[PDB]
RNA sequence: CCCGGCGAGGGGAGUGAAAAAGAACCUGAAACCGUGUACGUACAAGCAGUGGGAGCAUGCUUAGGCGUGUGACUGCGUACC
RNA sequence: UGUAACGGGGCUAAACCAUGCACCGAAGCUGCGGCAGCGACGCUUAUGCGUUGUUGGGUAGGGGAGCGUUCUGUAAGCCUGUGAAGGUGUACUGUGAGGUAUGCUGGAGGUAUCAGAAGUGCGAAUGCUGACAUAAGUAACGAUAAAGCGGGUGAAAAGCCC
């Protein structure tokens, strides 16, 4: 079994997000609840709780056991931006970009 | 139909020795550069490291013709804000008697990483004694 | 197209490709730069020129065996299952029924038979000829098409 | 073992049995050639030439295959002088098996 | 200021090649209820040094 | 009768970035910068069937000057040694046999000395 | 049902012929951003390719080699309009 | 700014004057294939060619012969849920525009042949619309009037309530 879950629409960029999967990848699942209670940053709260949810999800539904399962494909994709208007000086408006990221994790073993 | 190329594994070098006492510059630097390239071996391929060790051994005593002992400068550049140092032949074998086959020799190579590998392969020595005994390296003339 | 002729920002001064109008073909949503008139493509044709190529592919039915000329060639009752019925016999399907004395009997009856069509002897075309896999020629018709191209 | 012979108006040195590329002949698709142009014959005694060609050396041959090449695709382009040109090519060849260095 | 002509994936990656966070791989145990924690810090519960010292 | 042009594009950039395929960044990626790697490919492409030729000649030459000199007899003089005695092999091959067979290659010095 | 804040969002289960048809809903290209596998890459100078070319990885027929990805090193090479 | 007035190394011959055969050396010439333009040739024939010469760099520009696209006639025909168009790969093939066959995706249209008509082919126009990059996780987070601690609720409290 693979098991995946995913936080779509996730209210941060991919590169934050990104920063804290790259942390957790081919690690044993206890091992990498832990980093996330203890990486000082937004996205650590954000990836856990996917990761915290694809083991239940995967003892729940179909593979049972904490102990084995390891954390094989963990990835953070661009979601959609969405578009406002920042005013600057001297008349000019800027269009700033509130980005979005998909992030996915699988707990395989 | 697919010429033949040096394979590098399959490249046997060997060792040689020059005693370079009395001997001009150029033409034995010419002749070391020609051997450390590998042009004299019947497999010569322009891309692979063909060529033959060669230890040149008694540097400092290398002859030069004409008022060239005095008069041949050897500039180069420091890298730095007005820095242009020069030494003349003499100067240049009263400090590193080394660096006068190595610069003349290192001109008539290729200039590239095969050019620099190919200059690895030379053994320039200011005394008459080399402790590469080791390779059985034959005398050359 | 519907807009203004005004220029939507001013030639200099700001870092942008001279625009003069918002309807110019070269922008969106205005201008298509040879913009079609409705026209009429029909061209002529010598009279000459139509009669003759008329007797060109007129003649060659003849060589290709599809002109069919028969005597009197009418249906009994305005019903096309009739007329259906009788081209079994005569071994027809495709086929244009030319007729000099026109019968709304027999007109009637080949509006809803697709591959069969029936036109006058006066009303006889170039496409028509060429299109249908037969000619089905009356006596008469045959006789008033011979007198029509001459 | 090993021969030498101009073919394409060119040379090739062949061995006894293998397959050698050369090009087009006016021949059949399984007919046969003998190349009586013959320059070189080595082995334990070399016969070369003091002369053109040897003397009764012949080299038999088959013939296997009459294809095309790859497509060679030719660019020609002019610099900012509103030029270009667009050409392939495939060059004939025929494939010839060796059967006989005599 | 401004750039002559973009840089490419490469480059902002080599620039992104020390932007890469440490993990902690340094957790502690407390004595007594032999919980997880950092180092020199206390614990979720309320021990440090197997010893109650917070309400 | 319009005529959208969505289809037949995208076949053509599509083509070009087909033979762009292995180059750097851009070069691979956008048909803009491709279109002009492609051409350059082309143009290099043609010029080297000309330089291969001459290339290849280069490499037999010092390769045949090399086996020669093995045997006391330079290039120049080894080459006329073998057309005053009629001898029709070519270069490709001479530095064939010079790395091959140097035993029979000998035997191609001694017919020059000859002459 | 299950994780989550009786959220979002997911995993199931189910409906359908199909749910990478699940409402941000036919098809779903490209730019652009990723995750994993093969090779190359930390003494090497420039339109980044091109002719040559070792090795290594895979596909094959094997008791030769020939495709495919890669491209050490090397001759030539200053984009397009 | 740095040798910086042989391209460099370097040379008393690897300089110069003279002669003498060598060799290298270009897409030049010859060799062996392949294609095409014009002219003769025999008169084959209405043009294939035993041929047979010769030519074939090309901006502005002039003259030929084609590919492809959407639509109309051939077509109430033909191909298509035993899988169309489109998307995406692979392998052949033509001198080129291209063409053919097929794997996966797609889930319903497509269209031979020879004709006809064009909104008929885009890389550039500081082109026009949408999407996405770069700089960059950079500057900045808008008055230098100032915060501190306790408890509360809450998944979570520097900011909310007391
Ligand atoms: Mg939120
Ligand atoms: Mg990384
Ligand atoms: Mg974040
Ligand atoms: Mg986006
Ligand atoms: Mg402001
Ligand atoms: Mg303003
Ligand atoms: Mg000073
Ligand atoms: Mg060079
Ligand atoms: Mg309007
Ligand atoms: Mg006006
Ligand atoms: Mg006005
Ligand atoms: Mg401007
Ligand atoms: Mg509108
Ligand atoms: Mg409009
Ligand atoms: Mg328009
Ligand atoms: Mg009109
Ligand atoms: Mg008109
Ligand atoms: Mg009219
Ligand atoms: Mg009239
Ligand atoms: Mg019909
Ligand atoms: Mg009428
Ligand atoms: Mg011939
Ligand atoms: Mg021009
Ligand atoms: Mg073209
Ligand atoms: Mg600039
Ligand atoms: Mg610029
Ligand atoms: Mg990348
Ligand atoms: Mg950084
Ligand atoms: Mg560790
Ligand atoms: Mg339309
Ligand atoms: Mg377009
Ligand atoms: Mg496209
Ligand atoms: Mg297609
Ligand atoms: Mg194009
Ligand atoms: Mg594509
Ligand atoms: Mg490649
Ligand atoms: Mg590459
Ligand atoms: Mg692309
Ligand atoms: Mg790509
Ligand atoms: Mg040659
Ligand atoms: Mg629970
Ligand atoms: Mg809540
Ligand atoms: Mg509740
Ligand atoms: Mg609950
Ligand atoms: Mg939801
Ligand atoms: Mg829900
Ligand atoms: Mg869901
Ligand atoms: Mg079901
Ligand atoms: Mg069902
Ligand atoms: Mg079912
Ligand atoms: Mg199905
Ligand atoms: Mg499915
Ligand atoms: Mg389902
Ligand atoms: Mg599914
Ligand atoms: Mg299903
Ligand atoms: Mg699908
Ligand atoms: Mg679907
Ligand atoms: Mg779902
Ligand atoms: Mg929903
Ligand atoms: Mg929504
Ligand atoms: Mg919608
Ligand atoms: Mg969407
Ligand atoms: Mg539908
Ligand atoms: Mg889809
Ligand atoms: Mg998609
Ligand atoms: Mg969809
Ligand atoms: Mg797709
Ligand atoms: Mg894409
Ligand atoms: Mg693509
Ligand atoms: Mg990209
Ligand atoms: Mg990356
Ligand atoms: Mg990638
Ligand atoms: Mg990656
Ligand atoms: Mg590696
Ligand atoms: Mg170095
Ligand atoms: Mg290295
Ligand atoms: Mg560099
Ligand atoms: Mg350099
Ligand atoms: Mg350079
Ligand atoms: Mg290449
Ligand atoms: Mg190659
Ligand atoms: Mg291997
Ligand atoms: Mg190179
Ligand atoms: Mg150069
Ligand atoms: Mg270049
Ligand atoms: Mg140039
Ligand atoms: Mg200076
Ligand atoms: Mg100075
Ligand atoms: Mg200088
Ligand atoms: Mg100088
Ligand atoms: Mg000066
Ligand atoms: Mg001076
Ligand atoms: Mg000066
Ligand atoms: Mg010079
Ligand atoms: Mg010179
Ligand atoms: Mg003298
Ligand atoms: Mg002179
Ligand atoms: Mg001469
Ligand atoms: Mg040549
Ligand atoms: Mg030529
Ligand atoms: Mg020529
Ligand atoms: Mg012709
Ligand atoms: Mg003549
Ligand atoms: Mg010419
Ligand atoms: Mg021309
Ligand atoms: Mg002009
Ligand atoms: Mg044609
Ligand atoms: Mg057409
Ligand atoms: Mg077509
Ligand atoms: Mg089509
Ligand atoms: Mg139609
Ligand atoms: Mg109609
Ligand atoms: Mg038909
Ligand atoms: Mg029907
Ligand atoms: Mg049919
Ligand atoms: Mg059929
Ligand atoms: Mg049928
Ligand atoms: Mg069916
Ligand atoms: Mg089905
Ligand atoms: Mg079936
Ligand atoms: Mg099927
Ligand atoms: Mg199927
Ligand atoms: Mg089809
Ligand atoms: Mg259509
Ligand atoms: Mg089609
Ligand atoms: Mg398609
Ligand atoms: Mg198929
Ligand atoms: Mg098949
Ligand atoms: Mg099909
Ligand atoms: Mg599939
Ligand atoms: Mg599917
Ligand atoms: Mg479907
Ligand atoms: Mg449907
Ligand atoms: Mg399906
Ligand atoms: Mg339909
Ligand atoms: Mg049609
Ligand atoms: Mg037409
Ligand atoms: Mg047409
Ligand atoms: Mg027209
Ligand atoms: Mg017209
Ligand atoms: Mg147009
Ligand atoms: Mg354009
Ligand atoms: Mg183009
Ligand atoms: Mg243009
Ligand atoms: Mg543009
Ligand atoms: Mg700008
Ligand atoms: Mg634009
Ligand atoms: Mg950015
Ligand atoms: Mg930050
Ligand atoms: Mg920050
Ligand atoms: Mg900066
Ligand atoms: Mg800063
Ligand atoms: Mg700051
Ligand atoms: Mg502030
Ligand atoms: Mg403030
Ligand atoms: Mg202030
Ligand atoms: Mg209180
Ligand atoms: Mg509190
Ligand atoms: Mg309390
Ligand atoms: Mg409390
Ligand atoms: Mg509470
Ligand atoms: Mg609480
Ligand atoms: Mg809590
Ligand atoms: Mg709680
Ligand atoms: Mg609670
Ligand atoms: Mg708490
Ligand atoms: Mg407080
Ligand atoms: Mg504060
Ligand atoms: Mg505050
Ligand atoms: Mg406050
Ligand atoms: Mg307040
Ligand atoms: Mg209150
Ligand atoms: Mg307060």
């Amino acid at each position: 079994m693979e098991t995946i879950a995913k936080h779509r629409h996730a209210r941060s960029s991919a590169q934050k997000v990104r920063l804290v999967a790259d942390l957790i990848r081919g690690k044993k699942v206890s091992q990498a609840l832990d980093i996330l209670t203890y990486t000082n940053k937004k996205a650590a709260v954000l990836v856990k709780k996917v990761l915290e949810s694809a083991i239940a999800n995967a003892e729940h539904n179909d593979g049972a056991d904490i102990d084995d399962l390891k954390v094989t494909k963990i990835f953070v994709d661009e979601g959609p931006s969405m578009k406002r208007i920042m005013p600057r000086a001297k008349g000019r408006a800027d269009r700033i970009l509130k980005r979005t990221s998909h992030i996915t994790v699988v707990v395989s073993d | 139909m697919k010429t033949f190329t040096a394979k590098p594994e399959t490249v046997k070098r060997d060792w040689y020795v020059v005693d370079a006492t009395g001997k001009t510059l150029g033409r034995l630097a010419t002749e070391l550069a020609r051997r450390l390239r590998g042009k004299h071996k019947a497999e010569y391929t322009p891309h692979v490291d063909t060529g033959d060790y060669i230890i040149v051994l008694n540097a400092d005593k290398v002859a030069v013709t004409g008022n060239k002992r005095t008069d041949k400068v050897y500039y180069h550049h420091t890298g730095h804000i007005g820095g242009i140092k020069q030494a003349t032949f003499e100067e240049m074998i009263a400090r590193r008697p080394e660096r006068v086959i190595e610069i003349a020799v290192k001109g008539m190579l290729p200039k590239g990483p095969l050019g620099r590998a190919m200059f690895r392969k030379l053994k320039v020595y200011a005394g008459n004694e080399h402790n590469h005994a080791a390779q059985q390296p034959q005398v050359l003339d | 197209v519907t807009g203004s002729g005004k220029k939507p920002w001013r030639q200099k001064g700001t870092g942008r490709a001279r625009s003069g109008s918002i309807k110019s073909p070269i922008w969106r949503s205005g201008g298509v730069t040879f913009a079609a008139r409705p026209q009429d493509h029909s061209q002529k044709v010598n009279k000459k020129m139509y009669r003759g190529a008329l007797k060109s592919i007129l003649s060659e039915l003849v060589r290709q065996d599809r002109l069919i000329v028969v005597e009197k060639f009418s249906v009994e009752a305005p019903k096309t299952k009739l007329l259906a019925q009788k081209l079994k016999d005569m071994a027809l399907e495709d086929v244009l029924i030319i007729t000099g004395e026109l019968d709304e009997n027999l007109f009637l009856a080949a509006r809803n038979l697709h591959k069969v069509d029936v036109r006058d002897a006066t009303g006889i075309d170039p496409v028509s000829l060429i299109a249908f896999d037969k000619v089905v020629m009356t006596a008469d018709a045959v006789k008033q098409v011979e007198e029509m191209l001459a | 073992m090993y021969a030498v012979f101009q073919s394409g108006g060119k040379q090739h040195r062949v061995s006894e049995g293998q397959t050698v590329r050369l090009e087009k002949l006016d021949i059949a698709t399984g007919e046969t050639v003998e190349f009586a142009e013959v320059l070189m014959i080595a082995n334990g005694e070399e016969v070369k030439i003091g002369v053109p060609f040897v003397d009764g050396g012949v080299i038999k041959a088959e013939v296997v295959a009459h294809g095309r090449g790859e497509k060679v695709k030719i660019v020609k382009f002019r610099r900012r002088k509103h030029y270009r040109k667009q050409q392939g090519h495939r060059q004939w060849f025929t494939d010839v098996k060796i059967t006989g260095i005599s | 200021a401004v750039q002559q002509n973009k840089p490419t994936r490469s480059k902002r990656g080599m620039r992104r090649s020390h932007d890469a966070l440490t993990a902690v791989t340094s957790l502690s145990v407390d004595k007594t209820s032999g919980e997880k924690h950092l180092r020199h810090h206390i614990t979720a519960d309320g021990y440090y040094r197997g010893r109650k010292v917070i309400a | 009768a319009r005529v959208k042009r969505g289809v037949i594009a995208r076949a053509r950039h599509k083509k070009i970035l087909k033979q762009a395929k292995g180059y750097y960044g851009a070069r691979s990626r956008v048909y803009r910068v491709a279109f002009q790697a492609v051409i350059k490919a082309g143009q290099y492409a043609y010029r080297d069937r000309r330089q291969r030729k001459r290339q290849f000649r280069q490499l037999w030459i010092a390769r045949i000057n090399a086996a020669a000199r093995q045997n006391g007899i330079s290039y120049s003089k080894f080459i006329n040694g073998l057309k005053k005695a009629s001898v029709e092999i070519d270069r490709k091959i001479l530095a064939d046999i010079a790395v091959f067979d140097k035993v029979a290659f000998t035997a191609l010095v001694e017919k020059a000395k000859a002459a």
